[PDB]
C-alpha cells in the first residue's frame, strides 16, 4: 500500500484568478457535450475546489484525501470508496443523507444537483412537480482521466501535488545537511 | 439428439454445469443452454440437478400435448416435464407389446427391485422383488429374466482375465467395460489405453448374447422373431445397444432399453396397482443366479463378486471372504491392499468420472501400478444414474436393501449357481475357449 | 435542501423526555401516539436516531401506493393512504420507520406512563410542521441535545470551518 | 398483537433457478399423494411464490403479509382472514369475485383449479361439461406446517425470513456506531 497524494495550494503565489476551477468543471463533464469552447457548456457551472479569500490572503481548498476519512466512516450505504489511489465518491449509490457534510471538517463536499447527457436528472417519485436528485460532490484527483487538471492551468503554479512520503525523506536530508553543516 | 436441453424453459441456472464430468454445456450466466452432443458422456446426471418446470396454465409457449411427442413419453403420464428431458422410447416398447405374434423377452437389472417402488408412494428403497415379478408378467411379457444372470457371467469372465493377463503380465493395470460412458469416455480423451480396458461385455449384453443363441434352442422358437428390452437404471444402456460392434448371430442383443420412470409409466397406463400384486418368482432356466450378482448396483460390488471368484482362482481352497469392509464407501477414491497367492494385489475403484483421470496418468499409474480398478460414471455406483426417479430437489436406503438382498441369500461366492455349471457343460464348453470370445467380449476400436 | 435534527451524543443523558413529548404531541394532535424518535444503547455511547431527511429518500421510490412524498422541506408519510406493506423498513438505511404496535415499545419509563394513561400504520418524523413553534423534541430537550438544522446553517457551517482552516494554514505555516 | 414475519428475496444472490418454487408445491400437497418423487405428481403444479426476470436480473415475489391488508378488506365473503401471525386465505368459502386481484398492487395471489385427493374438484350446476372450482393462491407462510420450506431449499441461500422489529434495532445500532465513531 501507499499512501494517498492530495493536492495543495501555495497562498503566497495564488492571485485568486479562478482559472483552476473551470478547467476542473470542463475536464470532469466532457460527457456533457462540451468541446472546450464556452457556448456548448448547457450545464451549470460545479467545481470541485473551491476558493475563499480572507484578510491574509486568497487561495482554494479541496479534498486532502484523509487516509481513516470520516467522510466515508459516516455514510451507511457506502457510496465513499478508495477505487484507486485516491478516495473517490460514487453517484450511483448516493442518497443525499447529508450527514457527510458533518463529517469533513474542510468542507470539501458539496452536495448539488446531478447533470447527466446535458440535462438535469429527475428524481421518479417525488413531488405536482419531479424534484431533482441530488448527489455529493468533491476531488477525486482526476483518477479515471489524465494529469490533475488543476495543476497546468494555474499561470503562477501555485497548485502543487505532493507525495508525503519522498515529502518527509527531502525534509530530513535538509535538516541533517543544516545540522551537519554547523557540527 | 438423446440428451437435449429445451431452450423454451431453460434459465441458464448453470446449477447442472457443476455436475457435468466433460463439461458439454455451453453457454452463460443467463440465456438458455446447449448440450454439445459431439463431445457429451451420456452419464445423465445434468437431468436429475435441473428445477425449471414452466407450467401449462400460460399459452406463451407449446401446449404440452406435442411436447410429449416430442421427448417420446407416453399420452398419458400428465407428470410434470422440467427442461433438460431424457429421450423417450415407451412408445415403441408398447407398440411391439400390443402385437401377439413377437416372442417377448424382458430383462431386469439389479437396481429395478429397489428403485420403482417409490414410484407408487411407498417407503424409500423397498425391496419387492415378487411383485415386480408378478408386474412383468402381468404385461404380457412372454419371458422374464434377470440380467444377474450375465453378471455372474462377466465375474467368472473377468475372474478368468485376471488370473491369464497376472502371469505374463501385459497391460497389467486394466479396466472394467461395466459402464458404457467409460468407455465413451476413454474413446473420446485418451486413445492410446483403448487396450487396457478389459474385453468383457456388460451383463446386459451378456443375456442379451446368450438370449438370442442359446435361449432360441432351450424352446422351440426360431432366434428371428425373438424380441429382448433390458430395464436399465440409466441412460447409459441405450448407446451400448445400437452400436456396429455389438451384435452377434447377425441380430440385434437387446433391441431397446428404457428406464425406471418409463417402466414406471408403462404400469401406470396399464392401470394396475403395486401394493395388491402377489408374489412370484423368475423363470428358473435363465433367471437363477447368487449374492454376489446382487450388489452391482453399489459401488464396490464388482470388485467384491470378482474377488469371491478370484480368490479361489488363485489359491485353489476356501477362505472366507464375504465379508469386507475396506472397500465401501460412497466419494472420492478407494483403495484397499489383498495379499492372496503370495501375491500382493492393490485394487482400487473410482466413484465419479472426473476422479479417475489422476491416477489414469501414465506416469501416476507407474508407481503403483494398479493391478485392478473398476469405473463408475454417475457417483455411488449406477444407482444413482439418469434412470432413477427425482427427489424433487436418499441415496444410502437402495445400497442398504440391496446389501440386505445380498446377505439374505444362501448363496455367496458367485460359482455355485447350477445354471453357470449347465451352460459351460452344455454350450460353452470351457471359458475363453474360441467360443466365449466370439459371444462374450468385444474389441474396443474406434481410435478416432 | 431538506431541514432535519440532529443529536450529538456528547449532552444526552437518556432522560426519555424527548421521545414522550414527541408521542405526546402527536397524540394530543389526532394522529398516531407513538415515538418517532428511537433511543439507542451501544459500546461506546447513546445516541437519539431519528429520520435525517434523505434528498433522495429511498422510500418513496418502494411505495407501491405513493404515499410518502415530499412537502415543505421534508418527507410525510400521508399516513392515511399507508396500507403496511412493509417495504420502506427494508429500505432505511438508519432505521427510522416503525409501525404502529404496542409491542413495538421497548421497556422504559414511558411504557409505564402509556399503561399508567389509558390501525396499524408507518411512522415517521414529520418535523411537527403543523405546529406554530418549532420541534417538539428539541424544545423538549432538558440539556438541550437535538438541534434543528436549515437549509442555510450547513453553509454557514461549512464556509465557517473551510475559513478557519484556511486562516490556520496561512497563519502557521503555508 | 405483533409485527407479521415475511419471507424476503435477496436479487444479488439468485440465479433463476426455480428450485425454491417446486419443495412449496411439495410440501403444500401431501393430501394429493405427492412422495418427494416425480412421477407420484399426477396433478399440475401450483406454487405459491413467482419468479420474476427483468433487465436487472431476476427475484421471486410473494406476499409481505400486510397489517391493513387491501385483500382482507375488499374480501366481502371473508374468505381472508388474519388466523394466525400471518395472513391467510381460506378454500372452503372464496367464490373468484376477482377483486382480490384489483387490491394487492404486488400482485402475490392468483386464481387457478383447486385439485384434492388427486382429482380435479368440479362444481353443481354450470357449463355440456362441466366447469372446475376456481380458488385464490398466495402465501400463508407454512403456518399449519413447520418452519418454511423456500427457504432450506435455496441452493444460493437467497430468500430470508425477516422480522421487521430485530432488523430496524439492527439498523438502528449500526447507524448509531457509525456516527458516534467520528465526532
Ligand atoms: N450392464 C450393466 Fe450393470 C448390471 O447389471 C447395469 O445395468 Fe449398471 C446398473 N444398475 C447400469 O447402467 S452397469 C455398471 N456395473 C454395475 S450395474
Ligand atoms: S450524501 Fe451520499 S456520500 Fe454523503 S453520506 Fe449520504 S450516501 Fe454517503
Ligand atoms: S472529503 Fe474531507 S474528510 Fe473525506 S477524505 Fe476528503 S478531506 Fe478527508
Ligand atoms: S486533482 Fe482533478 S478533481 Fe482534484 S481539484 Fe484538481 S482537477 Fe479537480
Ligand atoms: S488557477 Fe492558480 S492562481 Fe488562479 S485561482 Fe486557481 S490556484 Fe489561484
Ligand atoms: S448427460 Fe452428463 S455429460 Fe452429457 S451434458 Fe448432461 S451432465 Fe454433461
Ligand atoms: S439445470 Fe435446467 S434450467 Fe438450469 S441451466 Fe441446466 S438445463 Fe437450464
Ligand atoms: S454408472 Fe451405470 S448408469 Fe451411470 S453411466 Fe455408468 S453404466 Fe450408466
Ligand atoms: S431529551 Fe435530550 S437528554 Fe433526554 S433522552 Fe432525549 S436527547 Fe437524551
Ligand atoms: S408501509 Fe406505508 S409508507 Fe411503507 S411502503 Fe408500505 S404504504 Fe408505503
Ligand atoms: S426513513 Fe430512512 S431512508 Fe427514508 S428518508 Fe428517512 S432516513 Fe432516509
Ligand atoms: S420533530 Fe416532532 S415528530 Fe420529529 S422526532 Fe421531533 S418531536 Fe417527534
Ligand atoms: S377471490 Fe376469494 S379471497 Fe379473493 S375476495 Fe373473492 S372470495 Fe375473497
Ligand atoms: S395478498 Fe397482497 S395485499 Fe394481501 S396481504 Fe399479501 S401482499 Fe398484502
Ligand atoms: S414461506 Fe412456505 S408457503 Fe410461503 S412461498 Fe415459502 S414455502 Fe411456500
Ligand atoms: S431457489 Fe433461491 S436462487 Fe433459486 S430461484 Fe429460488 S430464490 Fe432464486
Amino acid at each position: 500500500t501507499q499512501l494517498n497524494p492530495f493536492v495543495v495550494a501555495n497562498p503566497a503565489k495564488c492571485i485568486g484568478c479562478k482559472a483552476c476551477e473551470v478547467a476542473c468543471f470542463a475536464v470532469h463533464n466532457r460527457n456533457n457535450h462540451v468541446g472546450a469552447t464556452v457556448g456548448t457548456v448547457s450545464i451549470p457551472v460545479i467545481p470541485r475546489l473551491h476558493l475563499i479569500k480572507t484578510e491574509h490572503g486568497t487561495m482554494p481548498i479541496q479534498c486532502r484525501h484523509c487516509e481513516d476519512a470520516p467522510c466515508a466512516n459516516v455514510c451507511t450505504v457506502g457510496a465513499i470508496k478508495r477505487e484507486g489511489n485516491a478516495i473517490v465518491v460514487d453517484e450511483k449509490l448516493c442518497i443525499g443523507c447529508k450527514s457527510c457534510l458533518l463529517a469533513c471538517p474542510f468542507g470539501a463536499i458539496e452536495l448539488l444537483p446531478q447533470y447527466e447527457d446535458g440535462r438535469e436528472v429527475f428524481q421518479i417519485n417525488l413531488k405536482l412537480v419531479q424534484e431533482p436528485r441530488i448527489i455529493a460532490y468533491k476531488c477525486d484527483l482526476c483518477n479515471d482521466l489524465g494529469e490533475p487538471a488543476c495543476v497546468k492551468a494555474c499561470p503562477e503554479n501555485a497548485l502543487t501535488l505532493v507525495m508525503p512520503t519522498e515529502m518527509k525523506k527531502a525534509r530530513n536530508k535538509e535538516a541533517a545537511l543544516s545540522f551537519l553543516r554547523v557540527v | 439428439a438423446i440428451i437435449n436441453i429445451d431452450q423454451e424453459l431453460c434459465t441458464g441456472c448453470r446449477r447442472c454445469a457443476e455436475v457435468c464430468p466433460v463439461d458439454a454445456i455451453e453457454g452463460e450466466k443467463g440465456k438458455p443452454q446447449k448440450i454439445n452432443t459431439e463431445v457429451c458422456v451420456m452419464c445423465g446426471q445434468c437431468v436429475q440437478k435441473c428445477s425449471s418446470y414452466a407450467s401449462y396454465f400460460d399459452e406463451s409457449i407449446t401446449p404440452r400435448n406435442v411436447k410429449l411427442q416430442e421427448r417420446g413419453m407416453l399420452d398419458s403420464v400428465k407428470e410434470p416435464l422440467f427442461a433438460a428431458y431424457n429421450l423417450g422410447y415407451a412408445r415403441q416398447v408398447k407398440e411391439a407389446l400390443e402385437n401377439p405374434q413377437l416372442f417377448k423377452v424382458v430383462q431386469c437389472a439389479p437396481a429395478i427391485r429397489v428403485s420403482i417402488a417409490e414410484e407408487f408412494g411407498l417407503d424409500l428403497g423397498d425391496l419387492t422383488p415378487g411383485k415386480l415379478v408378478a408386474a412383468l408378467r402381468r404385461l404380457n411379457f412372454d419371458r422374464v429374466y434377470d440380467t444377474n444372470f450375465g453378471a455372474d457371467l462377466t465375474i467368472i469372465e473377468e475372474a478368468n482375465e485376471l488370473v491369464k493377463r497376472i502371469k505374463e503380465g501385459k497391460d497389467l493395470p486394466m479396466f472394467t467395460s461395466c459402464c458404457p460412458a467409460w468407455v465413451k469416455f476413454a474413446e473420446q480423451t485418451y486413445p492410446e489405453l483403448l487396450k487396457h480396458i478389459s474385453t468383457c461385455k456388460s451383463p446386459q449384453q451378456m443375456t442379451g448374447a446368450i438370449i438370442k443363441t442359446y435361449g432360441a434352442k432351450i424352446n422351440n422358437v426360431d432366434p428371428a422373431k425373438i424380441f429382448s428390452v433390458s430395464v436399465m437404471p440409466c441412460t447409459c444402456k441405450s448407446y451400448e445397444s445400437d452400436r456396429p460392434e455389438m451384435r452377434s448371430s447377425g441380430y440385434k442383443d437387446v433391441d431397446l432399453v428404457i428406464t425406471t420412470r418409463e417402466l414406471a409409466h408403462l404400469m401406470k397406463d396399464k392401470g394396475i396397482d403395486f401394493a395388491t400384486l402377489p408374489d412370484e418368482e423368475f423363470d428358473s432356466p435363465l433367471g437363477n443366479y447368487t449374492g454376489a450378482a446382487t450388489i452391482f448396483g453399489n459401488t464396490g460390488g464388482v470388485m467384491e463378486a470378482a474377488l469371491r471368484t478370484a480368490y479361489e482362482l488363485i489359491t485353489k481352497k476356501p477362505i472366507p471372504n464375504i465379508d469386507i469392509e475396506f472397500v465401501r464407501g460412497g466419494e472420492g477414491i478407494r483403495t484397499a491392499t489383498v495379499q492372496v497367492g503370495e501375491l500382493e494385489l492393490k485394487i482400487a475403484v473410482v466413484s465419479g468420472l472426473k476422479n479417475v483421470i489422476p491416477i489414469l496418468e501414465d506416469i501416476k499409474k507407474n508407481k503403483c501400478d494398479l493391478h485392478f480398478v473398476e469405473v463408475m460414471t454417475c457417483p455411488e455406483g449406477c444407482i444413482s444414474g439418469g434412470g432413477q426417479p427425482k427427489l424433487l430437489l436418499a441415496y444410502k436406503k437402495r445400497k442398504e436393501a440391496l446389501y440386505k438382498h445380498d446377505a439374505e441369500l444362501e448363496l455367496r461366492k458367485s460359482h455355485e449357481n447350477p445354471a453357470i455349471k449347465k451352460l459351460y457343460e452344455e454350450f460353452l464348453g470351457e471359458p475363453l475357449g474360441k467360443q466365449s470370445h466370439h459371444l462374450l467380449h468385444t474389441k474396443y476400436t474406434p481410435r478416432k | 435542501p431538506n431541514r432535519f435534527v440532529i443529536a450529538d451524543p456528547k449532552r444526552c443523558l437518556g432522560c426519555y423526555t424527548c421521545i414522550a413529548a414527541c408521542a405526546f404531541v402527536h397524540e394530543e394532535q389526532g394522529l398516531q401516539p407513538f415515538p418517532r424518535l428511537y433511543l439507542t444503547y451501544t459500546s461506546e455511547g447513546i445516541m437519539p436516531i431519528q429520520c435525517r431527511h434523505c434528498e433522495d429518500a429511498p422510500c418513496a421510490e418502494v411505495c407501491p401506493v405513493e404515499a410518502i412524498k415530499k412537502e415543505g422541506n421534508a418527507i410525510i408519510i400521508d399516513e392515511k393512504a399507508c396500507i403496511g406493506c412493509k417495504t420502506c423498513l427494508l429500505a432505511c438505511s438508519f432505521g427510522a420507520i416503525d409501525f404502529s404496535v404496542q409491542d413495538s415499545l421497548e421497556q422504559s419509563i414511558f411504557k409505564d406512563i402509556k399503561e399508567n394513561l389509558m390501525r396499524i400504520v408507518a411512522v415517521k418524523c414529520d418535523l411537527c410542521n403543523f405546529r406554530e413553534e418549532g420541534p417538539a423534541c428539541v424544545q423538549f430537550c432538558p440539556t438541550k441535545a437535538l438541534k434543528l438544522v436549515d437549509g442555510d446553517e450547513i453553509n454557514k457551517m461549512v464556509k465557517n470551518k473551510r475559513t478557519v482552516n484556511v486562516e490556520s494554514l496561512l497563519s502557521v505555516y503555508g
